[PDB]
């Protein structure tokens, strides 16, 4: 059952939050040793937390919109007690967190029940979760392919239905990817949403945070209940509030919806393209909308994460490469390597395509491509090929994604089901203008109601 | 940028830096940066004027309320 | 006359805004052989524009605050017809200025008129205006030194009695050194107070443009004329004009204020300590200040100076660096070279600095150093020697100004004549909290009062 | 960085991103950047951590009023 559903149960009494605490605790124990999604369970905090909602209810309480519902966090997120991960050993040494990430505490106060943290690719760098300290995270799907990433546990938890919600990261594609691969829904919010605080960083120009969830109200709830200003936290823009549930089912009337072409078309294999054109039909758009210099965007992105990236571990590749993810640390190094050329160039283009990007969306509410182009590969891929052309598997899964995180634009990963796919997932991606997320949703919401976008449970 | 430059770069840049590099490394280093070196070149395409500014530009302080 | 002379002087009807013109440009005519202040003077435009002051008057219309008052500015800020060198030849070929820079709009609107265009350090790098292209500036009080720089040819024009109000820039010292060496009044607003629109940039995270005058009040008349949010500007954040003239005249009483050691103790020579000692027993200043990180604050700004400069200018050091300044082509150079990692750390430390000096700024309302460690050497130097230390002279003259424009701190720049000088002027720094540039202004004014700072002749 | 590794550097550095350089201005390139390069050691010695993040942070548009 999803989340609107569960919550109910919990707020009518049919079930405790103890006993919803428990049977997830129950599937995290019988299918984990084979998804190797969670690298750590919180079993004494959950237990303490549905413990104390079940109290609050029988004193006759209002329960908060999440009351009782279980999640999981990317192991970048700090959790009170535990030292963060970010998919790396090198970090096994640091000190536990004094305090959970603000985002957890936001889903905290709003009732939820935290089960633990999740695998993800080392430092945030890479889109398939293929971790060689941690051992890969599988596909509930096809356990012989991959979750993507680098929220790969964030996206494997919830196909795999060990928890409704759960929270990533995205920088370049890390919530989009394993929403598209796993078969559930994503978030990315607009860049300076969502409180950074309490988390481990990649690349501090572009990262993201966002929900994963079994149904678009999942996204929905979850989102309202993180959102506020945060003045400790530098990356945050947003100055109040815009809640998202209440006009979730709103529809579309009245929107002009489109479908982007040349890159995003390109880029885009078979499966992908046929996503994009039911989705399309569904949504009423017929339009072919270009965006603006997608592939310099990419460029520009894939710029500035590197040399950020890299940077931000200087000390350690200094003293101790050798104890890096070997996928992983050759890149960080190019990106140590890059000239500031490269970089200050990148960052005065970012100017002109924010304008650009602004512009686009003054004739446009949502625009629509595909969220990957190509469906999960087998663990272990080096190249995958697309159109006829080859490309190395790792960068390849954010071909689509990475110029519309550059510009910090909201997106929903919608779940879809195309027909000529070995019965394999691929997502869709609902593309709104800055601070518009709430008409990502609502567009998800028409793809949810019609079954064109769904989990396989 | 020919491969013989780049490995000169690689070379002498990891050592400026401070990442001493082994000649297998090195190799693989310079694969991802000649990748990287074709998407800076698309970068350079984009026409752009003393005054097109990076994306943001310091702040002081927040500018006092009245 | 001095600048609230002549403003009064055509505003009563004593004397004309076309003898004001004509006097100056006389002036000009019989002195910039020597002194080489300026690259261009617009003679028709000085002379249309204080004829249609005239004319004004003539109507009996109520004139604006600086009507009549002649000025020149640094050849980088764009001037309608005139092709904007900032002191290369390299852009000679490009196409005139289609507008006035916004600077300039705002005096022209505030009744100033307009002589011309003034020598500077090649693309604003340098601290001393020895410029290979157009010669050296010299300075007025001793023609075989040097006048300062980048911002020399508005240093040495109010010195020679040329023009009473100049415009410049300071990045990192820029305004401040040639206040120093030519005994004028200068003032660095706060970054981001002033528009930097329609000026040759030259680093785009540093900054700042801002006037030097004959007097106190020209500082404050020409800043007030000159404040006012410019939508179009990127760099801009001042929301409202915050007048400065109406307090000028407010006196200090119950402010705090400090003496700076440290660093800027130990960079500062006999005469530039002396002259910080008479400028703090006259504001009653006896608390010895510590400035937090001032010598890493310099090599941040350094940092971040030589490779955005460096990088802007990235397509002609590629096919014609010959054809560049000699002094500086190989600092720029330099600069491109730089290691990313070194850009990228001196912005992150850039935050942890903005904090502290904000946090200093908590406790003091004031404070003052010199601001340059000696008065003008000798045009040719390559080595100096403060307080038995070796330094080569053009990097040194802001040793003690590059700390406090990173922070993008007010300063006024007040001159001062020490003993034991050869009788040449040295200046003291008056430094506030970003945004109170009237704090500046109302201590420079105490100083005036007293006789302390002052022009000669 | 020794003032050998320094010399390799810019020479390679320089190639890669297009500026030539005769052996006399890479000389003269060499004598400001080791200058820079004790300035930025310096930089090295300030405790930064991960979390400590860039003086300014993206907006992608301004937030809108209500
Ligand atoms: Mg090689
Ligand atoms: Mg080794
Ligand atoms: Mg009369």
């Amino acid at each position: 059952m999803k989340t609107v559903e569960i919550i109910e149960g919990i707020a009518s009494g049919r079930t405790s939050a103890r006993d919803v605490c428990e049977e997830a605790l129950a599937t995290i124990g019988a299918t984990d040793g084979l998804i190797n999604a969670f690298t750590c369970r919180t079993v004494e905090r959950a237990r303490a937390e549905a413990d104390a909602i079940d109290v609050r209810r029988a004193r006759g309480e209002v329960l908060p919109p999440l009351a009782g519902l279980p999640y999981a966090v990317k192991n970048l997120f700090d959790i009170e007690g535990v030292t963060t991960l970010a998919g790396s050993k090198i970090n096994r040494t640091l000190p536990p967190a004094r305090a959970d990430a603000v985002l957890v505490q936001r889903l905290k106060a709003a009732g939820a029940v935290l089960l633990g943290g999740l695998n993800m690719d080392e430092f945030a760098y890479g889109f398939t979760t293929e971790n060689t300290h941690y051992g890969p995270t599988r596909n509930p799907h096809d356990t012989g392919r991959i979750a993507g990433g680098s929220s790969g546990g964030s996206g494997a938890a919830i196909a795999a239905g060990q928890v409704p919600l759960s929270l990533g990261s995205d920088t370049n594609g890390s919530i989009r990817v394993p929403a598209s691969l796993c078969g559930v829904w994503g978030l990315k919010p607009t860049f300076g949403r969502l409180s950074r605080r309490g988390t481990y960083p990649f690349v501090h120009s572009i990262d993201h945070l966002g929900p994963l969830a079994d149904s678009v109200e999942g996204l929905a709830l979850a989102y309202d209940a993180m959102q506020g200003p945060d003045p400790l936290d530098p990356g945050c823009s947003a100055s109040r509030i815009q809640p998202s549930v209440p006009v979730l089912s709103q529809g579309i009337a009245g929107l002009r919806i489109g479908v982007l072409g040349g890159w995003f078309r390109d880029n885009a294999g078979p499966a992908a393209r046929a996503a994009v054109d039911v989705a399309a039909l569904t949504l009423g758009a017929s339009e072919v909308v270009m965006w603006p210099d997608a592939e310099i965007g990419r460029a520009a992105a894939f710029v500035i994460t590197a040399s950020e990236g890299g940077c931000l571990h200087l000390d350690d590749l200094r003293i101790r490469p050798q104890d890096f993810e070997p996928l992983s640390v050759d890149r960080f190094i190019s990106g140590v390597l890059q000239p500031v050329a490269w970089y200050l160039r990148a960052q005065r283009f970012r100017r002109v395509y924010r304008d650009k990007v602004n512009a686009l969306f003054r004739d446009w509410d949502i625009l629509i491509a595909p969220a990957t182009p190509i469906s999960a590969p087998a663990i272990g891929t080096e190249w995958i090929e697309v159109n006829g052309t080859r490309h190395p598997c790792r960068p390849a899964m954010g071909l689509l994604t990475q110029p519309v995180s550059f510009a910090g634009c909201p997106v929903v990963a919608a779940p879809t089901w195309p027909g000529e796919n070995d019965g394999m997932p691929i997502g869709v991606q609902l593309i709104a203008a800055p601070w518009n997320e709430s008409l990502c949703l609502r567009a998800g919401k028409v793809l949810q109601d019609t079954g064109i976008a769904r989990l396989k449970c | 940028m020919t491969e013989t430059e780049i490995f000169a770069y690689i070379e002498a840049a990891s050592i400026a830096i401070g990442i001493p590099l082994e000649p297998a490394r090195a190799r693989a280093v310079a694969h991802h940066f000649s990748r990287t070196a074709l998407l800076a070149e698309m970068l350079e395409s984009v026409p752009l004027s003393p005054e097109s500014e990076l994306a943001e530009i310091y702040r002081p302080a927040p500018f006092p309320a009245e």
